[PDB]
RNA sequence: UGUAAUCCCCUUGGCGGUU
């Protein structure tokens, strides 16, 4: 009923093995006169509604490094988004919400390499990043093949 | 993109024998004289060096990204 | 803090999060991250 | 067992209705069972689950089967089938949907078996 | 020790009623996200990092495939600023 | 300047053949992203009616 | 009772005959050889620097499958078996590759005549890549331009060709037996006549063809096994032979002291 | 994703017994053996040793399914014959035609060398 | 009034299939929640077995009411209905 | 004793896969 059979060995050999990239893209918005979102590594105390992924494969400035393994629902891309501030000012200790998390998480079912870490800037001047992973897709039970 | 070390049916090393194929074919050598002076009887081994196309000189031709 | 590579001329560099995003000697406008210095293991399968 | 582990369960619900998440329970083995509690265990072998492809032209394109847990990624079936179905290998899915009931799942496996 | 049950069936105060406690009878990880090394088992000297560290069983994902697999606490290597340091950071 | 401009590139964007605020009624799919599977997908792609 | 009998003899290929032997053990034989003779092949890549146009698990599934030689496998122990923290000497064997391009014109070709054994068991011929000779410069791994360089550390494993095709010391083993048919295992598709569209078998001189007046042997079986052993330089043909032997032996021991064991 | 490790093929779990032996009451004198982590190498090797044993009377094995990596063996020999001992006279008897043969292959390869 | 009496039932003498996929049910969600059984259990511990092993018997203790078109219904015992 | 986190558009259009 249109199956194959394939010999494991030569996939072992590298037969029909590839290559997947996947690019992701974001930048920083401007809102407003003084309104704009941050590359930076969010932290737990000073935003709120952070993603259940993990932050701790992000640099200093918010952005995943080249040769990383990530896997799904980890955070390739920290950004946060300014938010006025409540009247927490009352007695916490500067460790009060001002910005609030708008991460890009690696998609849920994939996962792979870091591969290049693109920074630059937009048209209107403001921050620009891509990041494109890399993983292999080896033969399986399932894969569609064709003459 | 670059010579297999193994040949996908059997799994005789085929990745040692890209160069002294080139240099036989560059003596005017026809390819099957050559993949035989080579002692690659089966054709499943055959078929690895007949049918590659080396795409890493391709690759090579861009800048590097680092120095 | 954390290194940069340029598009063009392959300069490495380094910012501090409030320079422009620019090469320092030619000027291009698309930069690159470096490597991780962390160790990368493979199966060699 | 836990979540990650074969056989394994995922929630545990009370009789009042609340719900043990077991992947964020530190204190996974102090917990006791209860009578007239629910344990939302992993799908087993023979388990009965209705099974379907589109477009579903007649009533034989749905049918209740038993489950085998085998790896890989695959739905698998015996080649009899197919034809009730009218599925080839070529690329084809099929739905799987799971009874949540005794009710329900003798239904299944007393009519569309 | 003062408990404030509350049932459906009694109608006083909405059902409340305040039992003491004595007269009823009942019906931070620090390795995590830290880079690891398996020194035992089916998969000896592979990097991985720890993902999940609820008690005696850690799930550490692997660099070399695509998988995250559980493994007893007693057969990693956490690592250090001087080397590979054993179950005891 | 912004009148040309804005027109071109919205058509080519979202290949709706029109004005922007004439979107129904415009012929659409005029313009589609160029598939970049394969080599070949690509010149199929550059030679479709 | 069995016997053999040798045709051809080279370093990395044997053309031996098996006879008064049953089918099944010489097709035992055969499926040992190909997947369960222990070799010694690349299993862990640690990739300090790779600034080549190939990705870093290509060049790692390429390690993977370079053949190292395994004459001394049998005193290596493996892996999983090995009680020491880590890889110690006696479990695993550091092989070390470091390659750059000097100059801004030109292309280095990187061979696995650089993998430089850094590591491994005391005095065991083990580890170092198979090379033809000794000007054999040995498998293409990868190429490379001005400032690009390429800098690993490989740490290679015992194993068997189930777990991954790397581990296998043979290529293909042709197997063969009964040339002209005479116990009618086959039956031939033809158009006209099925004697003179079918090819002779390369042992077709090695057996007496059939009488044009003889009957059919009901009582016959397969007796003459013509069979040719390749190996990819790892391990020697002869070597390979005895070894796949001595496995199977071992699989039958282990068997036979469960066996016994079990009352 | 759901692909199982290679090892596993070989590599036999500490709960999971190499060998289990249960009779067969059906027929007489006769046993069902369930090999763990063996392919047809062992089995057919085994089987057509057996098959020759004036004391046997029927001898078979199956492979349930590729991708699991075990098999079982019927056995039934003559009322005499327990079935187990023929079982270890057919590895003894095949060892020991292996190691002649690796005599003899030794003294070939030194001939020709 | 609605009610059939016991004597002038007309329909079927037989437990139909769907009648007998709704008792199985009914009868093996009821021993989920520790009803008593009415029958005794060698070693059985699936409650859907259980019900089957109770209706083989007529030991189950429910009653199917069938109702006609008109409104009137039909009483009819598990026990007295024929199960093939 | 310092104790770790739970949340996601909509509309549209195109391109596809299985019949
Ligand atoms: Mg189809
Ligand atoms: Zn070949
Ligand atoms: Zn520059
Ligand atoms: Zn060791």
């Amino acid at each position: 009923e249109d199956s194959m059979i394939m010999n494991q060995s030569s996939i072992d050999r590298g037969l029909f093995r590839s290559l997947f990239f996947r690019s992701y893209m974001d930048q920083e918005k401007r809102f407003g006169i003084s309104i704009v979102e941050e590359f930076e590594k969010p932290t737990r105390a000073t935003t709120l509604r952070l993603k259940h992924g993990t932050y701790e494969k992000l640099d200093e400035d918010g952005l995943i490094a080249p040769g990383v393994r990530v896997s799904g629902d980890d955070i390739i891309i920290g950004k946060t988004t300014p938010i006025p501030p409540d009247t927490e000012e009352l007695g916490q200790r500067t460790k009060y919400h001002t910005k609030r998390d708008a991460s890009t998480p690696l998609r849920s079912t994939e996962n792979g390499i870091v591969d290049q870490v693109l920074l630059t800037t937009n048209q209107e001047g403001l921050k620009f990043v891509k990041v494109r992973m890399r993983t292999t897709k080896v033969p399986q039970i399932g894969d569609k093949f064709a003459s | 993109m670059i010579i297999p070390v193994r040949c996908f049916s059997c799994g005789k090393v085929v990745g040692d024998k890209w160069d002294a194929y080139l240099r036989l074919l560059e003596e005017g050598k026809q390819e099957g004289d050559a993949l035989d002076e080579l002692k690659l009887k089966r054709y499943c081994c055959r078929r690895m060096v007949l049918t590659h196309v080396d795409l890493i000189e391709k690759f090579l031709r861009y800048n590097p990204l680092e120095k | 803090g954390v290194k940069y590579t340029c598009g063009a001329c392959a300069h490495n560099f380094s910012l501090n999060k409030s320079d422009p995003v620019r090469c320092k000697e030619c000027g291009h406008r698309v930069i690159y991250k470096a490597r991780t210095k962390r160790m990368i293991q493979f199966d060699a399968r | 067992n836990g979540p990650n582990e074969h056989p394994g369960a995922k929630y545990v619900i009370r009789d009042n209705g609340d719900r043990i998440d077991l992947r964020y329970h530190k204190r996974a083995g102090d917990i006791v069972l209860q009578y007239g509690w629910k344990v939302e265990r992993h799908l087993m072998d023979d388990d009965p689950v209705l099974f379907n492809r589109q477009p579903s032209l007649h009533k034989m394109s749905m049918m209740a089967h038993r489950v085998k847990v085998m790896p890989y990624s695959t739905f698998r079936l015996n080649l009899s089938v197919t034809s009730p179905y009218n599925a080839d290998f070529d690329g084809d899915e099929m739905n799987l949907h799971v009874p949540q009931s005794e009710e329900t799942r003798a239904e299944l496996s007393q009519l569309c078996a | 020790n003062f408990l404030f049950l509350r049932s459906r069936e009694i109608v006083e105060n909405q059902g409340v009623f305040v039992t003491s406690s004595n007269r009823v009878k009942t019906i931070r990880d620090p390795t995590l996200n830290k880079t690891v090394k398996i020194r035992q088992g089916g998969y000896k000297g592979k990097i991985g990092i720890v993902k999940e560290a609820n008690g005696d069983r850690f799930r550490v994902e692997l660099h070399n495939p695509n998988k995250t697999i559980p493994i007893p606490c007693s057969f990693l290597l956490i690592e250090s600023t001087h080397g590979w340091v054993p179950y005891e950071d | 300047s912004t009148t040309i401009t804005s027109g071109l590139k919205y058509s080519l964007a979202t290949g709706n053949w029109g004005e922007q605020k004439k979107a129904m009624s415009s012929r659409a799919g005029v313009s589609q992203v160029l598939n970049r599977y394969t080599y070949s997908s690509t010149l199929s792609h550059l030679r479709r009616t | 009772e069995p016997k053999v009998n040798i045709i051809n003899a080279q370093d990395d290929e044997v053309e031996l005959m098996l006879s008064d032997v049953n089918l099944s053990l010489a097709n035992s034989l055969r499926r040992t050889m190909l997947a369960e003779v222990p070799t010694l092949a690349i299993d862990l890549v640690e990739i300090k620097m790779n600034t080549s146009v190939l990705a870093d698990e290509f060049i790692s599934h390429r390690l993977g499958l370079i053949p190292l030689v395994s004459e001394d496998v049998e005193e290596m122990k493996y892996s999983r078996d090995c009680t020491c923290e880590d890889y110690c000497d006696e479990c695993s064997v550091v092989l070390e590759l470091s390659a750059r391009h000097e100059g801004e014109e030109g292309t280095t070709d990187v061979y696995s005549s650089s993998l430089i054994k850094v590591s491994g068991p005391g005095n065991l011929n083990v580890g170092e890549p198979v090379r033809r000779d000794d000007y054999d410069q040995g498998i293409l791994l990868c190429k490379l331009r001005n400032h690009q360089e390429l800098n690993i550390r490989c740490i290679a494993k015992k194993g068997i060709a189930k777990e991954h095709a790397k581990w296998s010391p043979c290529s293909a083993i042709a197997f063969e037996y009964d040339p002209h048919n005479k116990l009618k295992h086959t039956d031939f598709w033809f158009e006209v006549d099925a004697k003179k569209e079918w090819p002779d078998s390369k042992y077709a001189t090695w057996e007496e063809p059939p009488k044009p007046g003889e009957v059919f042997d009901y009582k016959a079986k397969p007796n003459r096994f013509y069979m040719t052993v390749e190996t990819t330089g790892s391990l020697k043909a002869n070597q390979v032979f005895s070894r796949g032997i001595k496995t199977l032996q071992e699989k039958l021991a282990n068997v036979l002291f469960e066996l016994e064991n079990s009352r | 994703m759901n692909a199982p490790d290679r090892f596993e093929l070989f590599i036999l779990p500490d709960d999971v017994p190499k060998l289990k032996i249960t009779p067969d009451s059906r027929v007489p004198n006769c046993i069902i053996i369930k090999f763990e982590r063996e392919d047809h190498t062992l089995a057919n090797l085994l089987r057509e040793e057996l098959a020759l044993y004036p004391d046997v009377t029927f001898v078979a094995y199956k492979v349930e399914h590729p991708l699991f990596a075990n098999f079982v063996m019927r056995l039934q020999t003559e009322e005499g014959t327990r079935p187990k001992q023929a079982l270890e006279r057919a590895c003894a008897s095949i060892i020991n035609k292996l190691k002649t043969l690796d005599h003899k292959f030794n003294e070939e390869w030194n001939i020709k060398n | 009034e609605l009610a059939i009496l016991k004597e002038e039932r007309t329909t079927t003498p037989y437990l139909t299939k769907y009648e007998r996929a709704r008792i199985l049910g009914t009868r093996a969600l009821q021993i989920s929640m520790n009803a008593p059984v009415l029958v005794d259990i060698e070693g059985e511990t699936d409650p859907l077995q259980i019900a089957m092993k109770e209706l083989s018997q007529r030991k189950i203790p429910l009653v199917i009411r069938r109702y006609l078109p008109d409104g009137s219904y039909e009483d009819w015992g598990c026990d007295e209905l024929i199960v093939d």
